[PDB]
């Protein structure tokens, strides 16, 4: 009546707790909500959220001056894609050994850590957490 | 206005006939971008040699610096682009200048562990 | 009982689950996997382990020859079910200096070299890409 | 002893699902948290989520490091060791510089960077627990 059988499709409501292994070999389907914009420069983000944790990609062209250490502000990440702590997304430039990273913080405006730049093509596939407290400076 | 503008676009990206023309036209060689970047600056950051050249040539200041203290010289060390850094010396790039973290492009040498670059900005 | 869930013992449910409140598991939670390693080219080497829709990624080798700038890597393609719906970008680091670089891994499994022309060191990197 | 469709309930026994599973709200697995300062001023912050760790590199280059060299200050707890080395990519605010920090079995972490005494080390990414 109200119990989960072996068979059929079946909705479960209430909080339920397994304490032994859990294991699915069909799909295991959560609630996803993906964003794309222009973080600035030519810069761009896509974000795609599962759970507690963020996939992105760094994609785009730089089309514009950059400052070293400035925060880009075309578009802000917006806040249920935002951590609490600040997350350093690690990418790289196409055709050349150089190495960049963007912070996203908990206001979701990003902020490009490579050296001043004008021109080049971003790139970096990762992931980072929404709820991950970094613990003590 | 719109020539300068043009100009900063062009000297970035590479297109020397239109920092050519434009520079006729009457855009000034030292227009700046809202962060204080010149055309010397993105013509040197990104590698265009010939353009850099001719910017130099119609009286392209070699120590602008843009908003937080870098001149073309910081910036062509930085991406370790050492023929762009022998012509800016050679127009009396100011090897001392500080940015704002107080480095000089000797010091960019040293963060970046570029020897070469750091054999000739020694020297000099 | 027969074809009721207990709260003891070990059992297989058959059929489309919809939890509607809140999971948690404490124990392990188990979902498809499988593991692949191969030399993509050049003497670099991927090794990849998917577990659901994620997979875990580990750049390894030893460059051992010329490597074009923006090559793709044609030694071994990776394998269908490893390939991603976009293009992936595997940030990686050469050791022993600051030099850092990156492969695609696109829709095809043809992975391709970012970095400059480049003919020796030790390449790595470990982590994540989505294969939905 | 019977899972209900409603109520709070806790299960034991391990559960085999054959078909496809769907989670509404929110599914939570076993976390557990470490951070400390590895060696020459460079932190590294942990979250084990399941299987996965989450890390963030963080801290500020104080002290000489050698290329190669181990980061002896803090070693990386047993539980948040992995099977295989796993190379964690990192960068230094300002520039171009990229590195990497390894976490062996071990936990005793290792600098492969050049040697450096100054900078400001910064990452975030996963690597998997076998």
């Amino acid at each position: 009546g109200n119990v989960v059988h072996k068979t059929g499709d079946e909705t479960i409501a209430g909080k339920k707790t397994f304490t032994g292994n859990v294991e699915v070999n069909g799909s295991l389907t959560l609630p996803t909500k993906s964003w794309s914009g222009e973080l600035g420069g030519g810069i761009i983000l896509s974000l795609r959220k599962k759970g507690t944790t963020v996939e992105y990609s760094i994609g785009g062209e730089i089309s514009s001056s950059i400052l070293a250490n400035s925060n880009l502000v075309n578009r802000s990440v917006p806040n249920e894609f935002c951590p609490r702590n600040r997350c350093s997304l690690v990418g790289h430039m196409v055709g050349g050994w150089n190495a960049f990273h963007i912070d996203i913080p908990s206001s979701g405006v990003c902020q490009w850590f490579g050296p001043t730049a004008s021109s080049g093509t971003p790139r970096g596939t990762g992931t980072y957490p929404i709820d991950h407290h970094h613990h003590h400076h | 206005s719109d020539l300068g503008k043009k100009l900063l676009e062009a000297a970035r990206a590479g297109q020397d006939d239109e920092v050519r023309i434009l520079m006729a036209n009457g855009a000034d060689v030292n227009a700046e971008d809202k962060v204080g970047l010149t055309p010397l600056h993105l013509a040197a950051m990104n590698d265009h040699l010939e353009i850099v050249e001719v910017l130099l040539k119609n009286g392209a200041d070699v120590n602008a610096i843009d908003a937080i203290g870098e001149t073309p010289l910081h910036l062509v060390a930085m991406y370790g682009h050492l023929e762009i850094v022998e012509v800016l010396l050679k127009h009396g790039a100011d090897v001392n200048a500080q940015d704002k973290f107080g480095k000089t492009a000797f010091d960019i040498s040293i963060d970046n562990g570029n020897e070469d670059l750091a054999e000739i900005l020694q020297k000099l």
